[PDB]
DNA sequence: GTGATATCTGCTTTGGGTGGGTGGGTGGGTTGAGGCAATA
DNA sequence: AAGCAGATATCAC
């Protein structure tokens, strides 16, 4: 009775903030935030809402140092206080909508967050903020949240038992409740639990790698085991950055030793985080946003706005900073009436020498990229790059798990130090970078995977810089590796007075920088901003070549292969850079990529022209 | 913000813990053990913090701090509430409205900046006075940075009869303090840090006149002057009319265009030259 | 008397009330009243350090104890765990004493021994050691990860409050809420390598961490541990002996690395005071510069670019979006018998963390990092190679022209981006490794020709040269004079350094030195705000030029941000917490006298006189 | 009326992947693909 | 279903 008593009280003061709670001023106006924001998503058929711990605390500070001590009961009570709520907003209610429905209550805060490494065991049982890596998730499977069970014997039926969220099971009746008299006793353990009496949520598990700048020095990287379910279920994807509210929890299985439980240590038990709440980290677009967007789209000098935010702190390298962007926004992927298919991706290569920030470039890209993947060719093999076949622990079966090509499909992979890459590990790569699929015949699976990516490669030449006497042993590239790149630089570190001066100065001024507070430039984007406007641009724009376009293509094309065809007969070599059909799309490619910058449907001769310059200046110098 | 980086970044505490030092450090940590406060709550959000040390949190910073040689932590000041949320008091309007005046950010003009300023006094324009708060956070952290570059490389460097600092180009932050706001306001609280960390005794009880580049183009040189930092100053100043009579018996390019008569324009060349006269007629 | 025993064991003698209560008086005064050689309350200090950092365990030097109180010492190893109860609770009534709020921080104070006497080897342990306390050392083989363990349980009315012990399970659903946990940790201890006999297999024994304890120790690392011989009955162990044997546990106190190592924190005022006022010195920089293997006769120029490499430089990060190291490389190649593996041993054990590695010893995962299968849990796993084991620490490398060329190239990522990457078995992933590569190589044909330039000297290529910050060229060549100095200091030492026993300064001794770097390294963090862009940018030019011309080393951008670690790293050394121009002039020379000595004989004169007003 | 001694009751077993890989492979499970070091 | 551990009522002397 008196613990009932405070429960409704509980409930009561939530019911209370979430009816009157109010943002706005008397200047201005009022708006019922929470109330209204539950109304509408009752209406639109998502049964959920976020609250604000902040606003919690300022309309009653108790509730929520009540709900950061003890998360559990006073979350129930919330949830109880919102569903109450969502039926006085919504209440006269259309025919096929009488049941009302649970209300899922997330939590979201302002407070600075807390690392892994920092969950001690004082905080059981404790309101948490944990950021991390997303770094493996499972299948959805399904989680009771009520249960009916019958007796074998009797068929006696006890309905509506409540289950404890989280992974935590129940124990069912020892004995039944029927009468003793008259019938043979009902056998121990009596009950088993009824299919269709049972009503089931969607429920998934997450492991969480903590930052990897918060590492301690000479560590391996922890991870934590989240879990997840309803509408929080299959929000985040592997390499998704996080901060996750939730209760630090342990995992409630049988009292009992079953199998005879023979542990190394007495007395230990098994942690995880019961998340309720998610907030990705940018390291839906709003209205606002897109304004924003269709606005940067519509500059006179919107390429040229591009390019100077791409790794603005590398002092030259406009032409590669360039290619760069169209690499980043790509071409139009199409599919051909007979099922053909046409790839969009970019692929590039910088081969040159050393210290000329070949591998900053590759480092923002990375962070730049909406999906991006770093990874170095001397630390790679065939099977990692692509996908590997392995057996799984539980199940004692063959399983697939992804490489980096896998990771990265849909963005961009950063391939380091890629001539020194085994040759069997680099060939390996040949079907993604055209085909976009991987094929898998091994240990009796059969099956393709997508790997629709951009490759990103640096290297150094043969023997260390670039000797203009060599002459084509300077690469080691085979011609089929090589005709898979739409644009080729050969990165020259050129020794001038002038150059050099200006470099050194830009470098030390950025040494200096670095204590300076951050501040905004008004002729670039920042990165945040730029890597969501690249997002935004590749899902609604795919442009096409107008028909003016293509015939000035077709005329260059026809020019590059003859002169490519003379050069060889002349200097009666083989040229390591060949020019063929990929290098004609490449310049299709590249058109289409700078339209989409400017959200264009159709490709221009401008864009065509701006393509054949960029091609020169990378593929066609090389080849010649 | 935070209680540590509140106690970090002002210039009372910053100054009497000498935190541009190393062994400042270690001092706060004293105090904040002396107070009980766990350090992963006092690093939390004041907000977030939890509301049981929030009791009687006041009286007890009072008493540590009279325990650590500070005898004025208290103020008497004004608050607003309004709404369930906002809560302000009246020193982190002042120094919101500062902040979105002086700001940095060139992109706005400065009648831009105090359009800005004027509409954030309005409750219709509560988000800019939060914007002004998070500037005002980055203008303050900039402030003590600025504070330790000068201390530790001893650039304040006393002649005869005042004391004298000059902020040069190669300071990361030199932009922040062009504007001659931002440059006073920066030179009364170094003035208060030098006072509190020097050995000198005669160096406590002199002014200080402080310089830093105002335009590269013209080669000119905004040029403050203020007066003895003490706990009872009259806080009267009289560099305006000396620097009017230096300018005059020198010859240099002077400009009055502030408002306040002890804010000038300098002749980059002229300053040495400047700079004797000066010394010459206040001793 | 405390001393005399009336008949029972000493387990017996401190449980009961008397004997407790005057163990606890007495170690109360011990913890108020104790002083050091100079007279300073060793203890007051400590319980400052501990209650400022928040911390809540309190460390106890065995040698103290005994000094101080006999018979408490004489107890502590045979009645462990009562005497550590006890000590507990006083250290707690001391601590609340000096600071009565921080019952809000901590409830409980673990006291922790330090300096026990009694060393085994975790061979020689015998069923005499059990329930004592007891100090081993090994290798740290597996660490688990930080588990919550029942402490004070409660059952569901609820049940009332149960204590845990390390053997049984407690008998009465947990009320989790109500529940009290604490911190537990299960660690493998093995044979270090060193010490067991060529062939044999290791011995192992298995560790227990409990509350701040946890989190000690990684796996590959030397420890020293003390702790609580324990033992347990175990079913299965006696099925698989067919005798009753019991299971064995170390109870852990105290986890040390003590291969010479002291932490920032472990230093006291006293030792900071000597260090501020040795930076004070107008010649500490030459001071530093011979305390570098001071057994080597005069190699000048290598011990100051070695001293240079161990302070470091600043790595920096403008915007969150261009990261740049901090860390300065070094490479020695010269004639053979010239004591490059003596330079390379000294800074293996004048360092922190450093690992030592040779030619074709090591392999191009064993360096960076591998994969590690299994036939029973997951199939592939991720492991620390030496790079990433040295992360923050010094990788030495002897013999670097005898490596194949394979295992050489895995170390271009780590040296310039601090970071291995590796995509392997399901396994995409990167990993920090932010080292100090130190490596010593001989010439082609095993004798550096003069009339060649550096370049033609070594196998090396372009890519890994200009990753070495600083280069250093040993010539053995022949003089009377230096050949009579260097006989006389090499049969000198071989007098000193009897087993029954050219900077003109008098280097710092060892210990100083250790605790000087660790100072500088932790608490100092010099910042380049104003430099002579103009001088450095016209060096720069010049450099680039004259590299051109001769073709003795490439030189690249990674040149003019060595410039800026090695000034940084001359302001360390000094303690300085801005970078001035005494610092940049330093860094000038120091780069340009390198330069210099790649060129062939008859260029060094030009090359002189072409950069000779930087020289000055 | 106490000491067997006969009856009755509840536990958990099996090897198994909805019981974990945050138990451990010195507690015990074919087949194939995938990294290493040494190899040629 | 099969078997050991525990509980408990029951004959016998
Ligand atoms: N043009 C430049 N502007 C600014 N910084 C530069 C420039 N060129 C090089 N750097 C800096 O110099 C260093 C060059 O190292 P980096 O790893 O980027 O070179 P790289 O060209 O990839 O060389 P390698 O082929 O040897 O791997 C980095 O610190 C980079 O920031
Ligand atoms: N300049 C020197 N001063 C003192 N000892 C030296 C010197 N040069 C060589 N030695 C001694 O010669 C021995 C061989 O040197 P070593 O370490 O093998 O050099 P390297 O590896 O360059 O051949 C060492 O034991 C070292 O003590
Ligand atoms: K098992
Ligand atoms: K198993
Ligand atoms: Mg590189
Ligand atoms: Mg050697
Ligand atoms: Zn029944």
């Amino acid at each position: 009775d008196e613990g009932q008593a405070r429960k409704s009280q509980l409930q009561r003061r939530f019911k209370e903030f979430l009816r009157q709670y109010r943002v706005g001023t008397d200047r201005t106006g009022f708006t019922f935030k929470y109330r209204d924001e539950l109304k509408r998503h009752y209406n639109l058929g998502e049964y959920w809402i976020e609250v604000e711990m902040e606003d919690l605390a300022s309309f009653d500070e108790d509730l929520a140092d009540y709900l950061y001590k003890q998360p559990a009961e006073h979350l129930q009570l919330l949830e109880e206080a919102a569903k109450e709520v969502a039926d006085e907003v919504t209440r006269p209610r259309p025919s096929g909508e009488e049941v009302l429905q649970d209300i899922q209550v997330m939590l979201k805060s302002d407070a600075s967050p807390s690392s892994i490494r920092s969950l001690k065991s004082d905080m059981m049982s404790h309101l948490v903020k944990i950021p991390g890596i997303i770094i493996a998730a499972s299948a959805v499977r399904a989680k009771a949240t009520r249960i009916s069970i019958q007796c074998r014997s009797c068929r006696n039926t006890l309905t509506n038992i409540a289950m404890r969220p989280g992974l935590e099971g129940y124990a069912l009746p020892r004995k039944c409740n029927t009468d003793q008299a008259g019938r043979p006793k009902c056998p121990l353990d009596p009950y088993f639990i009824m299919p269709d009496k049972c009503k089931c949520v969607d429920f998934q598990t997450l492991k969480l790698q903590e930052l990897p700048d918060a590492v301690p020095h000479g560590e391996m990287p922890r991870h934590m085991q989240l879990y997840c379910d309803r509408y929080l279920c299959d929000k985040v994807v592997p390499g998704n950055r996080v901060t996750i509210m939730g209760i630090y929890s342990i995992k409630k299985f049988g009292l009992t030793t079953s199998r005879g439980r023979d542990r190394v240590g007495v007395g230990i038990r098994s942690s995880y985080i019961r998340v309720l709440g998610i907030q990705v980290d940018t390291d839906a677009v709003s209205p606002q946003e897109e304004e924003e967007f269709r606005r940067l789209a519509a500059l006179p000098n919107v390429y040229e706005v591009i390019s100077k935010s791409i790794a603005p702190s590398i002092f030259g390298g406009t032409d590669m900073k360039k290619a760069i962007a169209c690499l980043l926004f790509g071409g139009s992927r199409k599919r051909l009436p007979d099922g053909l298919t046409r790839r969009g991706d970019i692929n590039l290569l910088m081969l040159g020498d050393p210290g000329t920030a070949k591998s900053q470039l590759l480092k923002f890209v990375e962070k730049c990229s909406p999906i991006g993947v770093y990874t170095s060719g001397k630390g790679s093999s065939a099977a990692g790059l692509t996908a590997s076949v392995m057996r799984d622990p539980s199940s004692r079966n063959f399983i697939m798990e992804g490489g980096a090509m896998v990771l990265a499909d849909g963005g961009v992979v950063c391939i380091d130090e890629f001539d020194k890459m085994r040759e069997d590990d680099r060939v390996a790569i040949h079907e993604a970078m055209e085909q976009q699929t991987i094929s898998i015949a091994k240990a009796g699976i059969t099956t393709t995977l997508n790997s629709r990516c951009s490759v990103l490669a640096a290297a150094n030449s043969v023997f260390g810089r670039w000797d203009e006497t060599k002459g084509e042993d300077n690469i080691d590239f085979m011609p089929t590796i090589l005709s898979r790149f739409d644009m080729i630089f050969i990165v020259k570190d050129e020794h001038n007075e002038e150059r050099d001066v200006m470099l050194a100065k830009h470098v030390i001024t950025l040494h200096v920088s670095a204590l300076t507070q951050t501040q905004a430039v008004e002729g670039e984007i920042d990165l945040a901003k730029l890597k969501k406007f690249i997002a935004y641009c590749r899902v609604k724009c795919g442009p096409r070549l107008s028909a003016e376009a293509a015939e000035k293509l077709k005329n260059r094309y026809i020019i590059m292969r003859s002169g490519a065809r003379q050069h060889e007969r002349d200097s009666d070599r083989r040229s390591s850079i060949p020019i063929t059909v990929r290098q004609l799309e490449a310049i299709v490619r590249i058109a289409e990529a700078l339209s989409k910058m400017k959200l264009q449907p159709f490709a221009t001769e401008a864009d065509v022209e701006e393509a054949l310059r960029l091609f020169q200046v990378s593929t066609l110098d090389a080849a010649l | 913000w935070s209680l540590h980086d509140s106690l970090c970044n002002t210039s009372y505490t910053a100054a009497r813990f000498k935190l541009w030092s190393v062994h400042g450090q270690k001092r706060l940590q004293e105090f904040l053990a002396d107070m009980g406060l766990p350090l992963k709550q006092v690093k939390q959000k004041f907000q977030a913090m939890d509301i049981s040390l929030k009791e009687n949190l006041r009286e007890m910073i009072e008493e540590s701090a009279n325990k650590f040689g500070m005898k004025d932590m208290r103020v008497q000041t004004f608050s607003i509430h309004f709404g369930f949320k906002h809560k302000f008091l009246a020193s982190d309007v002042v120094f919101a409205t500062m902040s979105l005046m002086e700001s940095p950010e060139k992109d706005g003009s400065g009648t831009d900046h105090f359009i800005q300023a004027l509409d954030s006094l309005s409750r219709s324009n509560l988000d800019k006075l939060y914007h002004g708060l998070e500037l005002a956070k980055k203008q303050l952290r900039a402030t003590q940075q600025t504070i330790a570059s000068c201390l530790c490389t001893n650039l304040v460097i006393s002649q005869g009869p005042f004391l004298y600092c000059s902020l040069m180009e190669g300071t990361p932050d030199v932009m922040l303090f062009s504007r001659p706001a931002s440059l006073s306001l920066l030179s009364k609280h170094l003035l208060k840090s030098f006072v509190c960390s020097t050995k000198n005794r005669r160096c406590k009880l002199l002014p200080l006149v402080m310089a830093a580049p105002l335009s590269m183009e013209h080669g000119t040189v905004t040029v403050v002057g203020i007066p003895p930092e003490t706990d009872s100053s009259d806080r009267k100043n009289f560099f305006g009319r000396a620097f009017e009579k230096a300018a005059e018996s020198t010859s240099s390019r002077m400009l009055h265009n502030h408002f306040d008569l002890s804010v000038i324009e300098l002749k980059a060349e002229d300053r040495s030259k400047f700079l004797d006269a000066l010394i010459s007629l206040l001793s | 008397n405390l001393e005399d025993l009336k008949g029972h064991s000493v387990r017996e003698w401190v449980s009961m009330a008397g004997p407790r209560l005057e163990i606890h008086h007495r170690f109360k005064n011990f913890l108020r009243t104790h002083v050091d050689s100079h007279g300073h309350n060793v203890f007051k200090e400590r319980i400052s350090d501990m209650c400022k950092e928040n911390r809540e365990s309190l460390v106890v030097n065995y040698e103290d104890l005994a000094a101080r109180e006999h018979v408490l010492a004489y107890f502590l190893p045979e009645a462990p765990a009562e005497l550590l109860q006890i000590f507990d609770e006083a250290a707690l009534e001391v601590v609340l004493a000096m600071y009565p709020k921080y019952d809000r921080i901590t409830n409980h104070i673990h006291v922790r021994i330090s300096h026990l006497p009694l060393v085994e080897e975790l061979r020689s342990l015998r069923q005499l050691h059990l329930n004592q306390l007891i100090r081993t050392s090994g290798v740290v083989t597996s660490c688990t990860g930080v588990l919550p363990q029942l402490s004070m349980v409660k059952y569901n009315f609820v049940l009332g409050p149960f204590c845990q012990s390390q053997n049984q399970e407690v008998k009465p659903e947990v009320n989790m809420e109500e529940t009290i946990y604490q911190n537990y940790q299960r660690i493998r201890i093995q044979e270090s390598p060193g010490k067991v006999a060529a062939g044999r297999l290791p011995r192992s024994k298995d560790a227990i961490l409990l509350a701040d304890l946890v989190d000690s120790c990684k796996p590959g690392d030397e420890i020293e541990l003390t702790g609580i011989y324990h033992n347990n009955y175990d079913g299965s162990l006696n099925t698989a002996n067919g005798f009753p044997v019991f299971a064995t546990v170390i109870l852990a106190n105290h986890v040390a690395k003590k291969d010479n190592k002291v932490a920032v924190g472990e230093l006291t005022d006293e030792d900071v005071k000597m260090i501020t006022s040795l930076s004070k010195d107008q010649q500490i920089g030459e001071k530093i510069f011979a305390s570098i293997a001071p057994s080597i006769y005069g190699h000048e120029d290598i011990k100051r670019g070695l001293a240079l490499a161990l302070f470091g430089g600043e790595p920096k990060n403008p915007g969150g979006k261009h990261k740049v190291r901090g860390d300065i490389n070094v490479l020695l190649c010269g004639d053979p018998g010239t004591a490059k593996s003596q330079f390379l041993k000294y800074i293996e054990k004048v360092s922190s963390r450093a690992i030592f590695t040779t030619g074709q010893g090591a392999s191009a995962v064993g360096l960076t990092a591998y994969v590690q299968r299994h036939p029973v849990s997951r199939e592939w796993t991720l492991e620390a190679g030496a790079l990433v084991l040295a992360d923050r620490g010094v990788c030495l490398i002897d013999e670097f022209d005898k490596m194949n060329d394979q295992d050489r190239t895995s170390i271009h990522e780590a040296m310039e981006q601090q970071s291995i990457s590796i995509s392997k078995a399901g396994i995409v992933t990167s990993l920090q490794a932010r080292c100090t590569v130190i490596a010593a190589a001989n010439p082609i044909g095993g004798r550096y020709d003069p009339s060649l330039t550096f370049s033609e000297n070594v196998d090396l290529t372009e890519p890994i040269i200009s990753r070495f910050d600083i280069l250093c060229v040993v010539r053995d060549t022949v003089d009377p004079v230096q050949d009579e100095m260097l006989a006389r200091f090499v049969v000198g030492s071989h007098v000193r350094h009897h087993p029954s026993n050219t900077y003109g300064v008098e280097p710092l001794p060892q210990e100083v030195l250790k605790k000087y770097i660790i100072y500088a390294k932790e608490r100092v963090h010099p910042k380049l705000n104003q430099m002579d862009q103009d001088k450095v940018a016209k060096m720069y030019s010049d450099l680039r030029k004259e590299s051109m011309a001769t073709g003795s080393i490439p030189i690249t951008v990674r040149h003019i941000e060595s410039m800026i670690r090695m000034a940084e790293a001359h302001a360390r050394i000094h303690l300085r917490d801005y970078v001035i121009e005494d610092d940049v002039n330093m860094a000038i020379r120091v780069m340009l006298e390198s330069f210099i000595d790649t060129q062939k004989f008859s260029v060094m004169r030009s090359m002189r006189k072409t950069f000779a007003r930087y020289l000055s």
